[PDB]
């Protein structure tokens, strides 16, 4: 769960690069429902990839 | 008539193993690792994949 | 769900929510039980229990029993909706002891208000009338076999 | 055989002995009474009926049709439903068409046997109706599929492409086993255009 | 962009073998409750034979 975070706080930072480096504020993948908390938050590594 | 209490104490042994094998079913649907948890896997893994 | 409910669809008894002890140990046991005996709609079942949508015709066709003889436990429990699951199991062990007995919950009701006081001693003596007995023997002796 | 006037309601007080020994001959509880009342279409005002020997040779005949074919009086309801003859009394059936409807009757309940399907779960794959809201999966569905796909590419042209795209949800929210085959099912679904 | 993308992805790759590894550990446990109830049966019904 700790590491889940990191990693998305990481990608959410990596976005925000991205958004920057193309100078556009409309872009977003990462939408969230990577944890999905009704099975312990599982299969967030292949929705990031 | 001993014979016959034996033959009906047979039946109740039998009659506990299609208990505890009915035990057995629904522990199996209760346990963690299930379908619902592996619909998730093969419907995710295959849009992302 | 429950948690959520907070023990309010659950329902408590002297107290709010619920204290560990054997009441609510054994509301739980019996809950989980209707749970696993709900079948394959217990899954929207259990969705519209979260809300109060939960309807006495649609927990009627779900179990697949008579809309008449869950208006009869309707008004014999007294309760006018599912709020709580105190009110659900009431309802739902008269619907046992109607079916069990293989008479009509009307029927049952009138065999429970049977205050057998007869001249007091008690709070009164609500022993039926002549063809009131008559009718009600008919009406709980008529769900019987042949021999 | 008095030709008077009872009310065959179950909720009504008072029920009369007439109705209770019609009740004890039939075997079935005063809802199926009802319901019985319901398909033969012989129901009056307080679903009341009068005592003639034409509407209880009709409900007897009712329920010597349900029993030959093993099914209880809730189930003939639904079948009656979903049969040709659907909408139609019990007493708007003709010399001919008695016997026709027997004959269905027996066929759907030897395939059914064969087929080896329940009652309940037989009328909701039959039916084209629904469970009356919104289900769980449906609400999964929607938000997996708001989410994952949006009106940019899921407002194209080719109504096949689309199908395409939408496929693995559907197998995702229905349990299916392939994306063509829920593909398939989304086929069947727009050619018949429930809603 | 770039160096946050390798690590992210590295990152998400730690997470997914993780995933794995409760996945295939949650197996082995419910099939270690299996047999032990399977044992349990099979010693109450040595005890009615």
């Amino acid at each position: 769960y700790q590491f889940f975070d990191l990693t998305q706080s990481f990608c959410l930072m990596a976005q925000e690069a991205l958004r920057r480096e193309l100078t556009d504020n409309g872009v977003t993948f990462i939408r969230g429902g990577a944890w999905n908390g009704t099975t312990a938050g599982l299969m967030a590594g292949e929705t990031l990839l | 008539k001993i014979r016959r209490e034996a033959a009906q104490m047979q039946v109740e042994y039998q009659e506990t193993q299609q208990a505890h094998t009915q035990a057995q079913l629904e522990l199996l649907q209760r346990k963690f690792t299930n379908k619902a948890l592996y619909s998730w896997m093969r419907g995710k893994l295959s849009a992302i994949y | 769900v429950l948690v959520i409910s907070g023990f309010a669809v659950l329902g408590a008894k002297n107290q709010p929510a619920g204290q560990h002890n054997i009441d609510t140990l054994f509301s739980l046991y019996r809950f989980h039980q209707w749970i696993n005996g709900l079948g394959n709609p217990g899954s929207d079942t259990l969705d519209m229990l979260r809300q109060q949508t939960l309807t006495a015709d649609r927990l009627a066709s779900v179990m697949g029993l008579d809309i008449s003889m869950v208006t009869q436990a309707m008004v014999s429990a007294g309760v006018n909706q599912l709020q709580c699951w105190q009110d659900i199991n009431t309802v739902l062990q008269w619907i046992d002891v109607a079916s069990a007995l293989h008479t009509m919950p009307s029927v049952i009701r009138t065999l429970v208000n049977i205050r057998y006081v007869t001249a007091l001693n008690k709070a009164e003596s609500n022993l039926p009338s002549w063809d009131e007995w008559q009718t009600l023997a008919e009406n709980m002796e008529a769900g019987l076999s042949t021999q | 055989a008095d030709g008077n006037t009872v009310s065959i309601d179950p909720d009504e007080e008072q029920s009369t002995f007439a109705r209770s020994a019609l009740m004890r001959g039939l075997g079935v509880n005063s809802g199926e009474l009802y319901q019985l009342g319901k398909l033969a279409g012989v129901l009056d005002a307080q679903n009341t009926i009068t005592l003639s020997v034409f509407v209880i040779s009709s409900l007897y005949r009712l329920t010597l049709l349900a029993r030959v074919h093993q099914l209880t009086v809730n189930e003939l309801c639904m079948l009656y439903g979903l049969s040709p003859f659907n909408g139609k009394t019990t007493a708007s059936l003709s010399s001919g068409e008695l016997p026709r409807l027997v004959i269905w009757l027996y066929q759907v309940t030897q395939w059914l046997t064969e087929a080896e399907i329940t009652t309940e779960a037989i009328w909701l794959l039959c039916t084209p109706e629904f469970s009356g809201n919104i289900s769980p999966e449906i609400s999964n569905l929607l938000n997996n599929l708001r989410p994952s796909i949006s009106e940019d590419m899921a407002q194209s042209h080719n109504r096949e492409l689309q199908a395409e795209i939408l496929a693995p949800f559907i197998a995702a929210t229905l349990h299916l086993a392939s994306p063509d085959m829920a593909r398939y099912i989304l086929l069947w679904t727009d050619n018949l255009r429930p809603g | 962009f770039p160096v946050m993308l390798e690590r992210t992805r590295n990152l998400v790759a730690q997470l997914t073998q993780f995933g794995t590894s409760l996945l295939s550990m949650a197996e082995h446990d419910d099939a270690d409750e299996l047999t032990t109830l399977l044992l349990q049966q099979g010693m109450e019904l040595a005890t009615q034979s």
